[PDB]
């Protein structure tokens, strides 16, 4: 148990340090690979928090994390429709849990994140962050509706950059790319 | 199938119940890899009401303990949101009184509201008092309710009166 914890110590700062730097699919992948090493190992937030004691998050790495947090829950929400309403949103959510286990091996029940107001990411440059994370997570068989996820992801992200190369990014215009299923496409997407 | 499909959000710090509240609702399982080793933030129920089928699909968004600044977030892609505090502890219901101040600016109407005192069946340790919060959610023109998770009570009625109003708005 003893070198497992410190196993993860490491894997924390890895985190931590891509975190540090602004690369959002690289914390994530790092997030991920923590998670994943916790749950094969039996490890819990409360086993390796005592171990962090002297590691901390910057005011950038909370700027990033709520930035992603806000992304995320609303982008969970919205691609629940109609269509269908547990793969993106599972997607969505999950990669919000991942970052939300991130802090709770750090940080005690309630304790508030400290963020710097002028790290702030924009909604639109973390949301294509998140689809670029999932669209690299996903299994290769993996659907939303009747399309590959990995697909479906690359066409939002298409998207979305259309919207900031036209400067037409506001709630209603990103609403209609989260919401999206690809029913308008001419293919279901494929390999 | 279902007739409606309702998105709530479940708004409270750690400790006060929000996962004992949803104890009769399930989590989707996944084929993906991904989703089956995290899990996801949210639980599906499906109810009937007034001959009416609704899947009710509730969000308890994880790390919105540290994350406390009311943006939309809070308040913008949902139809209701229940916010709870911890009946025993001044500290979580001092908490959700700002948080739901400021909800209620930038709220639209259209997104209906419910304040939940929790943990009701620890009356010797109880702290706030349901007149005083009986009274704040008057004064915002919201229900108020008290409920024990543990057993169940005012947990059921939460949701069906708050699904209820949602289904005469639409
Ligand atoms: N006595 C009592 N305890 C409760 C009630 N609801 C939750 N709890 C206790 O409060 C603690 C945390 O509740 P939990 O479901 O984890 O809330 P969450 O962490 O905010 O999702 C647990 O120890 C529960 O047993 C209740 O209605 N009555």
């Amino acid at each position: 148990r003893i070198e497992n914890l410190e196993n993860a110590k490491k894997l924390w700062d890895n985190a931590n340090s891509m975190l540090e730097k602004g690369n959002i699919s690289g914390y994530l992948k790092a997030a991920n690979e923590l998670h994943k090493f916790m749950k094969e190992k039996n490890l819990k937030e409360d086993d390796l928090r005592p171990e962090l004691s002297d590691k901390t998050i910057s005011p950038k790495g909370y700027a990033i994390l709520q930035s992603l947090w806000g992304a995320a829950s609303d982008y969970s929400r919205a691609a629940a429709t109609l269509t269908e309403s547990t793969v993106e949103p599972g997607l969505v959510s999950a990669v919000n849990k991942m970052s939300a286990f991130f802090m709770d091996c750090k940080l005690s029940p309630n304790e508030r994140a400290t963020p710097d107001p002028d790290f702030k990411v924009g909604k639109s440059k973390i949301l294509v962050g998140i689809m670029q994370f999932i669209k690299d997570v996903a299994d290769p068989t993996s659907k939303i509706w009747m399309h590959n996820t990995k697909a479906l992801m690359n066409h939002k992200i298409a998207a979305i950059q259309k919207l900031e190369r036209s400067n037409n990014v506001n709630c209603e215009t990103l609403e209609s790319v989260l919401s999206s299923k690809g029913e308008n496409l001419s293919e279901y997407l494929s390999y | 199938e279902y007739d409606y499909l309702f998105k709530l959000l479940l708004i409270g710090d750690s400790g006060v119940g929000k996962s004992c509240l949803l104890l009769r609702f399930a989590d989707d399982t996944y084929t993906e890899s991904y989703i089956s080793t995290i899990g996801v933030d949210f639980k599906i129920r499906t109810i009937e009401l007034d001959g009416k089928t609704i899947k009710l699909q509730i969000w308890d968004t994880a790390g919105q303990e540290r994350f406390r600044t009311i943006t939309s977030s809070y308040y913008x892609g949902a139809h209701g949101i229940i916010v709870v505090y911890d009946v025993t502890d001044q500290e979580s219901y001092a908490n959700v009184k700002q948080w739901l101040q400021e909800i209620d600016r930038y709220a639209s109407e259209n997104v209906n509201k419910l304040l939940v005192g929790n943990k009701s069946d620890l009356t010797t340790k109880k702290v706030v008092d349901n007149t005083t919060a009986k009274e704040f959610a008057d004064s915002l023109g919201i229900p108020f309710l008290e409920t024990s998770a543990k057993n169940a009570t005012n947990v059921e009625q939460a949701f069906m009166t708050m699904a209820a109003e949602i289904k005469k708005r639409m």
